[PDB]
C-alpha cells in the first residue's frame, strides 16, 4: 500500500522516502504466450527482451505532488475539521478567516461546508511517475526526474 | 448513554496537589479524547488542553503548561487532572468534556476546588423540627442544619438517598472561618412523624458521619 | 491570542426567534473555526448544542440551529422556550487551541411567578446544650429569584447576627435561599418572639416562632 525508496551515504547515514502507492499487479496480456515450431523458416520480427539492465528507454518521474484526499475533511456540526494524522496537509476554503496554509496540526474552519473546502497530503520525500491520471504538484512548475525502464 | 461523572469538590491549603477524576460512560473511551475546561468564578470558560485518550499525549493550553498534568486510567475509562503546587487563584470549577462533532458535545458535572488555609473542624449536625405547637397543613417541612465545619465538602442525603423528591439542599457558606450548610425536605403530613425521616451527613476531611433522625419537639 | 466576543445578555419571550452571535477578534469566523455552542443551566450543568458550526448534538431540540452569518458564528433559537433561559457560550478553534466566548445570558418569558415557601425552625436542644442557638429560615420555590429577608427579635429588627445566602437556582428553575440568625444559648432565653420576614414580588410572608 506504500512504496519506499532509500540509500546509504558516505557518513553511514540512511535516508528513505515513503509515498502512498496501491501496488497490486493486475491483468495485463495480449495473447497466450505459446509457440510455435522449434525448427522452421527464419523471418525478421520484433519482441520485448527480458534484460533488466538500466539502458535505452526511460520514463518521467516527479513529486506526488500534493496527493489529494477527501477523507481528511469532516463536517463537525456546522464547521469543517481537518484531521492531519501526523502528516503535512495543504488546505484551501471558500469561507472567511483562515482559508490557506500548510498545517502539521489539527485545524477547524468555523461556519463552512465540506464541499467548499479542498485538502491534500504533502509528501515530498518520495518519487512518483508523471501520470495523466494523477494531478500535478501545486507548488511546482515543470520540475521532474527520469528513470531507465526494463524490457 | 454518555455520563462523565467527576470527583467531589476539594479543599486544599496553598502548595498542595490535587487529582480530579473524570469517569466516562456510554462511549468507547479510545475514540474520543478529553477536554479540560476551567470556569473560574467570575471570568467565564477557558480551554485547559486536550488529551489523546488513544496514544495518551496531552496538549496544554499555554496558560496551563507547568503545574497542570493530564493522565488517564485508560483501563477504567478515567481521565484525570492534576494541579500541583496549588496556587490560591486556582479556586474554580474544572469540567471534563468529550471532543466530538467538530467541537465538544458532552460536559461533566464539575469539580470545584477551594484553595484555602485552615485546619480541620468536624460539623455539628442539628435536627430542624417544626414549632412546638400545631403545624397542621396538607404537608410538612423538616430540616437539617450542618454547622461549623472545615474544609469543604460535606455530603447530605435524606433517608440514605431514598427520599430525594421535595428536597432543597442549600450551598455551603463561609461564616467566621467555618462552613455552614442546611437542607429542607417536604413530605405529606401523613408520612411524618409516622415514618422515620433521617438526615445523613458525611464530612470526608474529618472522617465524620452523622445520622440524625428528625424527632418531634414533644 | 484570539478573543471570542458574545452578546452579554439577551431577553426574549416564549415563541420568538432569537439569534446569538460569536465574533472573533482576528477576522471573520469560518468553517475551519468549527464553532461550538454550549449551554450552561443552573447547577454547573453543561450540555453541547452545536459543533462544527452547524452539527446539532443528539437529543438537542431542533429549535436550535447554528450557522455563519456575515463574519460570525450564530446560534438561532426558533420558537424560544422558557426552558431555554440559560447561559450560552461559543467556542472557536484556532489551529491548535480553543477559545471560549464570555457567554450570553438569555432570558425567556415564561414560568408564572411563584411565592416563596418559608419555614422558621427554633434552635434545636442539642445545640442549646452548646450554649448556642441558631434560628434557620428556609425559603424555597420562589420566582422571580429575588427576595428580602428581615429578622425581628421581640418586635425589634435584628441587624447583626443574621446571614442570608444568595438565591440558588433549583432544578425546576425556581430559587431557594436560607437565612441564619445566631444568638447565644443566653440571648436565646432572653428575648421571646422571633420572626423571619420574607418579601417577594410585593407580598410579604412572616413566619414567627414563640419560645
Amino acid at each position: 500500500e506504500t512504496l519506499t525508496v532509500g540509500f546509504t551515504d558516505s557518513r553511514k547515514i540512511s535516508h528513505s522516502c515513503t509515498h502512498p502507492f496501491h501496488h497490486d499487479p493486475p491483468v495485463i496480456g495480449r495473447e497466450k504466450f505459446h509457440s510455435r515450431p522449434q525448427h522452421g523458416k527464419e523471418l525478421p520480427c520484433s519482441t520485448y527482451v527480458q534484460s533488466t539492465a538500466a539502458t535505452t528507454e526511460e520514463i518521467e518521474v516527479h513529486m506526488p505532488p500534493d496527493t489529494p484526499d477527501r477523507t481528511l475533511m469532516s463536517q463537525q456540526s456546522g464547521n469543517v475539521k481537518i484531521t492531519v494524522n501526523g502528516q503535512t496537509v495543504r488546505y484551501k476554503c471558500n469561507c472567511g478567516g483562515s482559508n490557506e496554509g500548510l498545517t502539521t496540526t489539527d485545524k477547524v474552519i468555523n461556519n463552512c461546508k465540506v464541499d467548499q473546502c479542498h485538502a491534500a497530503v504533502t509528501n515530498h520525500k518520495k518519487w512518483q511517475y508523471n501520470s495523466p491520471l494523477v494531478p500535478r504538484n501545486a507548488e511546482l512548475g515543470d520540475r521532474k526526474g527520469k528513470i531507465h525502464i526494463p524490457f | 448513554q454518555i455520563q462523565l461523572v467527576q470527583s467531589g469538590r476539594e479543599v486544599k491549603n496553598p502548595g498542595e496537589t490535587v487529582k480530579i477524576s473524570c469517569k466516562a460512560s456510554g462511549y468507547t473511551f479510545t475514540e474520543y479524547p478529553m477536554l479540560w475546561v476551567k470556569q473560574a468564578p467570575g471570568k467565564g470558560f477557558r480551554w485547559m488542553g486536550l488529551i489523546y485518550t488513544n496514544t495518551g499525549e496531552p496538549t496544554y493550553a499555554e496558560e496551563f503548561k507547568g503545574r497542570f498534568v493530564f493522565s488517564l486510567e485508560i483501563s477504567a475509562s478515567t481521565a484525570y487532572l492534576q494541579i500541583n503546587n496549588l496556587t490560591n487563584e486556582d479556586t474554580a470549577t474544572y469540567f471534563c468534556v468529550r471532543d466530538y462533532f467538530i467541537s465538544l458535545d458532552y460536559w461533566g458535572q464539575g469539580t470545584t476546588l477551594t484553595v484555602s488555609s485552615a485546619k480541620t473542624t468536624a460539623p455539628s449536625v442539628y435536627p430542624l423540627a417544626p414549632v412546638c405547637g400545631g403545624t397542621t397543613g396538607s404537608s410538612v417541612t423538616l430540616g437539617c442544619l450542618v454547622k461549623g465545619y472545615f474544609p469543604e465538602p460535606v455530603t447530605l442525603t435524606w433517608n440514605s438517598g431514598s427520599l430525594s423528591s421535595g428536597v432543597h439542599t442549600f450551598p455551603a457558606l463561609l461564616q467566621s472561618g467555618l462552613y455552614t450548610l442546611s437542607s429542607s425536605v417536604t413530605v405529606t403530613s401523613n408520612t411524618w412523624p409516622s415514618q422515620t425521616i433521617t438526615c445523613n451527613v458525611a464530612h470526608p476531611a474529618s472522617s465524620t458521619k452523622v445520622d440524625k433522625k428528625i424527632e418531634s419537639r414533644r | 491570542q484570539a478573543v471570542v466576543t458574545q452578546e452579554s445578555a439577551l431577553t426574549t419571550s416564549p415563541g420568538e426567534t432569537v439569534t446569538l452571535t460569536c465574533r472573533s477578534n482576528i477576522g471573520a469566523v469560518t468553517s475551519s473555526n468549527c464553532a461550538n455552542w454550549v449551554q450552561e443551566k443552573p447547577d454547573h450543568f453543561f450540555t453541547g448544542l452545536i459543533g462544527d458550526t452547524n452539527n446539532r448534538r443528539s437529543g438537542v431540540p431542533a429549535r436550535f440551529s447554528g450557522s455563519l452569518i456575515g463574519d460570525k458564528a450564530a446560534l438561532t433559537i426558533t420558537g424560544a422556550q422558557t426552558e431555554d433561559e440559560a447561559i450560552y457560550f461559543c467556542a472557536l478553534w484556532y489551529n491548535n487551541l480553543w477559545v471560549f466566548g464570555g457567554g450570553t445570558k438569555l432570558t425567556v418569558l415564561g414560568q408564572p411567578k411563584s411565592s416563596p415557601s418559608v419555614t422558621l425552625f427554633p434552635p434545636s436542644s442539642e445545640e442549646l446544650e452548646t450554649n448556642k442557638a441558631t434560628l434557620v429560615c428556609t425559603i424555597t420555590d420562589f420566582y422571580p429569584g429575588v427576595v428580602t429577608v428581615d429578622w425581628k427579635v421581640d418586635g425589634t429588627p435584628v441587624t447583626q447576627g443574621m446571614e442570608t445566602t444568595q438565591p440558588s437556582k433549583q432544578s425546576n428553575n425556581k430559587y431557594m435561599a436560607s437565612s441564619y440568625l445566631t444568638l447565644t444559648a443566653r440571648a436565646w432565653e432572653r428575648h421571646s418572639s422571633y420572626s423571619c420576614q420574607v418579601t417577594h414580588e410585593g407580598h410579604t410572608v412572616e413566619k414567627s416562632l414563640s419560645r
